[PDB]
């Protein structure tokens, strides 16, 4: 939604509709002396807000990143 | 989907597992039932390649575990 | 001149910084002043490429520092 970006948000108040894709970047700050992974799942609209298991989170189109990653994780 | 920390994992851990092949021949799939099953029901191609967390998806190894302990027992 | 420990740093730390380009167009240099400045004074070519420690050349990060703390503020 436009609300994710203050610029867009400010603009939404001038137009009455929208369509489009955003690009998301997750950036982690870790040493080479750490370990652990994170998982981002893309949940389609019309699903529900019920809580999930990490196992279930895998069932959605996902991205699993290791904490040591230097480069930002981009997810469409 | 899968992002192993290879990039920042240094070279302290092995990436791929080097192991001799399975002492076992390949087994046939549906080809068998085609002639006698009443129907041969195809499944969503999207399920066909997504590695999803199995219901028996978790296990844990600890220094309390002793060799021989079963971590998981999967039946086809 | 610069010798990063890449050779013996193992692969515990990231060599180069992977980052999206600066959201900003390039700016013109002297070309502007040429016509109105009384003189356009060239500088020693040896200074032109030597990365030397700026007078505001040091800063320190510690676990006492909290995000938001300014490490340095350089004005052109």
């Amino acid at each position: 939604g436009p609300h994710l970006n203050p610029f867009l948000l400010h603009l939404s108040q001038m137009y009455n509709g929208w369509v489009g894709n955003m690009r998301v970047r997750i950036m982690l700050a870790g040493n080479a002396f750490t370990a652990g992974k994170i998982i981002v799942s893309c949940i389609p609209p019309g699903f529900g807000s019920h809580n999930l298991t990490i196992a279930q989170a895998t069932l959605f189109p996902h991205v699993i990143a290791d904490v040591r990653t230097l480069d930002p994780i981009e997810v469409p | 989907s899968s992002v192993d920390g290879a990039s920042g994992a240094g070279q302290l851990v092995p990436e791929v597992n080097a192991s001799d092949p399975l002492a076992m021949d390949p087994v046939a799939g549906s080809s068998t039932a085609v002639a006698t099953a009443g129907q041969v029901n195809p499944i969503d191609p999207w399920i066909i390649n997504n590695f999803v967390q199995a219901p028996q998806g978790e296990f844990t190894i600890s220094p309390n575990n002793t060799p021989g302990d079963v971590l998981f027992d999967l039946s086809l």
